[PDB]
RNA sequence: GUUAAUUCCGAUAACGAACGAGACUCUGGCAUGCUAACUAGUUACGCGACCCCGGUCGGCGUAACUUCUUAGAGGGACAAGUGGCGUUCAGCCACCCGAGAUUGAGCAAUAACAGGUCUGUGAUGCCCUUAGAUGUCCGGGGCUGCACGCGCGCUACACUGACUGGCUCAGCGUGUGCCUACCCUACGCCGGCAGGCGCGGGUAACCCGUUGAACCCCAUUCGUGAUGGGGAUCGGGGAUUGCAAUUAUUCCCCAUGAACGAGGAAUUCCCAGUAAGUGCGGGUCAUAAGCUUGCGUUGAUUAAGUCCCUGCCCUUUGUACACA
């Protein structure tokens, strides 16, 4: 019951990133980008898993379906609204993009924007605020 | 300064270290039980229910913020 | 009816208190006895009106500090109910007599004002307050930012002041004023 | 033959006298009456800074403005009540007719 | 030193800096002849006793 | 601090004069004396002149008042 | 037989309680619910001070109707706690010898005086200028 | 003769939301663990059959007070909105439980749509919630 | 001497007056006494529903009444009563009875400031310009621009907490428009959400609406970790207002997850339903409150003093100052 299971893992290797394993399950997922507090709690109710658990607790064969489903949203009913890469700008797919592949679409974005010249692009390549925020008094010291 | 580092679940040396002497003690929280053994408050909470599942402690007060326990009549 | 007693369960009779400068500016005795230590009010009106407030009353509004939980009565109410459920269970004994010596041992006996200082003794009833905002201020910088609740930082703070042990922050604060009021004599 | 008849008056002092002059009025031509209900009154504010400019200490005024209603119910055909409204009104009150 | 402790008898008036500290007569219990002027802090009221570390200090009247 | 104005002490002090016989000595039965002997308009200050008249009674009683 | 009806109302900030109280055998409701379960139960024996300080006794042979409105959960509960009180005191008035109203009524305001006297203090208007009745807004001399 | 209003509130909702799920007639949608209950909120709710806990308790809220429709039911199962740094207010609650629940406690005979708008406690259930009003009162004695 | 008071008593080369203060108006409290109430209710009665005669019903209908609600007229408190202090005067302290023994505002003197407002005004002198216009209209942009300094604020640093369910209580007050376009919303379906489509009520004590408000209360999960604290920055998608939203109007969803662990010198506001917490209305408003103006709600620690600091008033006094 209480007793640490022999294979109980302290840390899981996961999307090339740690997950902790004294942590709650809902909230051991989010540890990789592209997830959150409440995309975590979906995929693990599509997935029967016992919420009470923990991640080090959990065995590794309902660990990989956990990946299958993240990676792979849409084939196991999870809603359209409910991503974070929808109907993108390249080949109009809705997906869920997450914790490396995260980090090339924003660089991608920046430097669609930037590669043309459009305005929010420009205040990227600037270093300055982009949605319209008054720059005169606030977000000084990270501008000296 | 100084860092807790508490364990999620019982080893097999603190799980029997918590069956022995926990039941001797005049006020029995999750509060004072999670330092006592360097427990985390959840563990705490849960180890502690299970005890009076088993009858060898006895429930005074029960509270959303606060449950109290100790142990038996003496004798 | 006879046998008002606190919560339905603590007796406040059998409570003796031992000193006498604080006879009359205590209230837990059978004219103050009350059930609960929530009442309307009307006790600012005039100036001395302040010592006939139950102390339990009196410990219970000492409780809504620091911004947070001003105007929060009924949660600092189940704290006091809480704390007097284990300073039972842990000493044995009634917890209203630990909290009367809890405030007699308490109160500094004298203390330093500007008249370089000059040393003065202290009225019984800023004695009482200063005994009850020392208990109250200690338990809530114990509770901050720690995994033990309220309700035991206040139990075990009582326990400490009652026995005098000089481990409670009540009783520190105490010994460090009437030492200052010794040297500015 | 169910009429009601609305007081309406921002002077209260005159609204009583003209209310009290038709029951009268009504009580003299043996027609029973219900009396005077005083529905709530009505405060009209508006809150506005005293300066023109911009400066000063920051002033307000409070204008204040009240409406006190009164009905009156009748057991009369309208014959009767036309030459009664038609009389002793004060220029404040203003009065309507209606038929329920 | 014995700890010694006396009731008031009546108010003198309102003395120190900023007119926080009391200045009253009082007996001690033990010598109910025997009658001491002193400065005391918070409000007092007249017949409440004081508990007196130091006895033998005597305040001037103001 | 309840210092009555000269618009109460004069008025109580003209109708003391001219209406001894009438007055008494409760304040409730002298306070109608004073409404109905003259005209002042409002309950306030005809309270504080009824209350400033029973007061100047218990002075007469023992002795003159100048 | 005869009807022996008393309505008696009870104040705070500004809930108003008014108890409808007969010749019954020893019901008390408020809102058609018992006073066991009236939340919050933290302050449950307030709503039991004129029923324990009396005891069922002489609440026996009455049968007591609260309803409520107005007010906040404390106010509310300091209404009913003095509509109860004052409603019964009204009734040993108008039914029973007021020999019966002495020692119940002394009872009653030797505990506390709010229970049969309406408290008079109520909310006061905000001032411009600042956040509240007092209260001001901070000058900026500098 | 025991009624709702006699037992204490909180644990006759849980009784009978329990009546509702041995009963197994309630006809759930399939949304019930991907939705968000409120507009404020911000996890979907902790209990996975809270269906059958709302189910039970906006059947007693129809009891004690009828003539409810949805607007009434997302007014009543509303709650303070944190924004972050902006002040927090009152966000009403989700529509679309609130019709779904009510139509499924009337595909049930519990509930029907009365005149003036709204849905009212039809005589069936308010016999079954005074079933349950019982059984709570029995097991806390 | 007394007073919150140039308020009174009393002395008196002054006497009789005027304004200011007070008085006054509104507001809070209380009246089982009065006038009354289908656009407010209560209690009884009769049906109806449910449960084991009774109990619940804001389910339906009507006979009396006005306690609750509304609003009118009166009443009530005057330092009146008692005990002390005091020229025994003006008055002060305490206590009884009492709903109340200082509720809160409005109005508010003489003299002045070279205080603000010519950008409120068809209030206005003089000056300037007046057809390539400093008139007026249209298109677009800016008033939001960002190495930095300061002022008013909102949200936080967590466990007296956060999250998820359950339960249970308000008071102010607005609502369909002269030109003028734009109102408050019930109910029923669609959508996960913002929202959409249909029907209805309301010019309002009639409908929204018994305004089912938050905090608070009860039960879960978390466990001292910048952590389920905190929510800045930022990407992608969906709605709504608009003639148009990019320099993102506002709202909704997923993701991203910064500083911040109580704040130096210094300084602000406040004493009883007060501070503080909490939410709801109005103004602005096609779109809409981190502001302000009101409303309730939970609700204290300290104090009944002083002239030490910052200032104000009166008398005496010194002055080489008088835009002081
Ligand atoms: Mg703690
Ligand atoms: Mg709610
Ligand atoms: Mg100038
Ligand atoms: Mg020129
Ligand atoms: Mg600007
Ligand atoms: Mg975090
Ligand atoms: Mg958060
Ligand atoms: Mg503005
Ligand atoms: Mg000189």
């Amino acid at each position: 019951s209480l007793v640490i299971p022999e294979k109980f893992q302290h840390i899981l290797r996961v999307l090339n990133t740690n997950i902790d394993g004294r942590r709650k399950i809902a909230f051991a997922i989010t540890a990789i980008k592209g997830v959150g507090r409440r995309y975590a709690h979906v995929v693990l109710r599509k997935a029967d898993i016992d919420l009470t658990k923990r991640a080090g607790e959990l065995t590794e064969d309902e660990v990989e379906r956990v990946i299958t489903i993240m990676q792979n949203p849409r084939q196991y009913k999870i809603p359209d609204w409910f991503l974070n890469r929808q109907k993108d700008v390249k080949d109009g797919k809705y997906s869920q993009v997450l914790a490396n592949g995260l980090d090339n679409k924003l660089r991608e974005d920046l430097e669609r924007l930037k590669k043309i010249r459009a305005h929010r692009g420009l205040r990227h390549f600037w270093g300055l605020r982009v949605r319209g925020q008054h720059t005169k008094t606030t977000g000084r010291r990270g501008r000296t | 300064r100084d860092k807790l580092n508490n364990l999620v679940l019982f080893d097999k040396a603190t799980y029997d270290k918590l069956c022995k002497e926990v039941p001797n003690y005049k006020l029995i929280t999750p509060a004072v039980v999670s330092e006592r053994l360097k427990i985390r408050g959840s563990l705490a909470r849960a180890a502690l229910q299970e005890l009076l599942s088993k009858g060898l402690i006895k429930l005074v007060s029960k509270h959303r913020a606060q449950v109290i326990y100790t142990r038996n009549t003496k004798g | 009816t006879p046998d008002i007693k606190l919560f339905g369960k603590w007796s406040t009779d059998d409570v003796q208190i031992n000193d006498i400068s604080l006879q009359d500016y205590i209230a837990v005795k059978e004219k103050y006895a009350k059930y609960l230590p929530h009442s309307a009010g009307r006790y600012a009106a005039k100036r001395f009106r302040k010592a006939q407030c139950p102390i339990v009353e009196r410990l219970t509004n000492s409780m809504m500090m620091h911004g947070r939980n001003n105007g929060k009565k009924l949660m600092t109410v189940r704290i006091v109910k809480h704390a007097f459920e284990i300073i039972h269970l842990l000493t044995g004994e009634n917890p209203l007599q630990v909290l009367v010596n809890a405030i007699i041992n308490s109160g500094p006996r004298e203390d330093s004002t500007r008249i370089r200082r000059q040393a003065v003794d202290v009225s019984p009833l800023r004695r009482v307050n200063q005994a009850i905002w020392l208990l109250c201020t200690g338990a809530r910088e114990a509770a901050f930012r720690n995994i033990k609740t309220i309700a035991e930082c206040l139990a075990d703070e009582l326990i400490n002041a009652a026995k005098g042990s000089s481990n409670s922050y009540a009783i520190k604060k105490k010994d460090e004023l009437e030492r200052v009021a010794k040297s500015n004599r | 033959h169910r009429i009601r008849i609305t007081l309406t008056s921002r002077n209260v002092k005159s609204l009583e006298k003209v209310c009290a002059d038709l029951i009268r009025g009504a009580k003299e031509k043996n027609l029973k009456v219900k009396g005077p209900v005083r529905m709530p009154t009505k405060t009209l504010r508006i809150t506005t800074r005293k300066t023109p400019c911009g400066e000063g200490s920051k002033t307000w005024d409070r204008f204040q403005m009240r409406i006190h209603k009164r009905l009156i119910d009748l057991h009369s055909p309208s014959e009767i009540v036309k030459q009664i409204t038609s009389i002793s009104i004060e220029p404040g009150v203003e009065v309507e007719v209606t038929i329920a | 030193q014995p700890i010694k402790l006396a009731r008031v008898t009546k108010v003198l008036g309102r003395t120190g800096s900023q007119g926080q500290c009391t200045q009253v007569r009082v007996e001690f219990m033990d010598d109910t002849s025997r009658s001491i002027i002193r400065n005391v802090k918070g409000p007092v009221r007249e017949g409440d006793v004081l508990t007196l570390l130091e006895s033998e200090r005597e305040a001037r009247r103001l | 601090g309840r210092v009555r104005t000269k618009t109460v002490k004069k008025a109580a002090r003209v109708i003391i004069e001219k209406y001894y016989t009438r007055l008494g000595n409760d304040f409730h039965t002298n306070k109608r004396v004073c409404e109905e002997i003259a005209i002042i308009p409002s309950k306030k200050l005809r309270n504080k002149i009824a209350g400033y008249v029973t007061h100047l009674m218990k002075r007469i009683q023992r002795g003159p008042v100048r | 037989g005869p009807l022996q009806s008393v309505q008696v109302f009870g104040r705070k900030k500004t809930a108003t309680a008014v108890a409808h109280c007969k010749r019954g055998n020893g019901l008390i409701k408020v809102n058609g619910r018992p006073l066991e379960m009236i939340e919050p139960r933290t302050l449950q024996y307030k709503l039991l001070e004129p029923v324990l300080l009396l005891g069922k006794e002489r609440f026996a042979g009455v049968d007591i109707r609260v309803r409520v409105k107005g007010g906040g959960h404390v106010a509310q509960i300091y209404a009913i706690r003095q509509s109860i009180s004052k409603a019964l005191v009204a009734y040993y008035q108008k039914y029973v010898d007021e020999a019966s109203k002495k020692e119940i009524k002394d009872i009653l305001i030797q505990y506390d005086r709010t229970l049969l006297v309406a408290d008079p203090r109520r909310c006061e208007s905000k001032k411009f200028g600042g956040p509240g009745a007092r209260a001001r807004y901070q000058k900026s001399y500098r | 003769g025991v009624t709702v209003k006699d037992v204490n509130q909180q644990e006759f909702v849980r009784a009978l939301a329990a009546f509702l799920k041995k009963s197994g007639k309630l006809k759930v949608p399939e949304w019930v663990d991907t939705v968000k209950l409120a507009k404020h909120k911000e996890l979907a709710p902790y209990d996975e059959n809270w269906f059958y806990t709302r189910a039970a308790s906006t059947a007693r809220h129809l009891y004690l007070r009828g003539g409810a429709g949805v607007g009434s039911m997302t007014k009543i199962y509303g709650g303070r909105q944190r924004n972050g740094v902006m002040p927090s207010h009152f966000s009403r609650g989700s529509k679309s439980v609130a019709r779904r629940v009510l139509q499924a406690l009337e595909g049930l005979k519990m509930v029907e749509k009365d005149q003036d708008g709204g849905r009212k406690l039809t005589p069936q259930g308010q016999r079954d919630l005074d079933r349950i009003a019982g059984q709570v009162a029995a097991a806390k004695k």
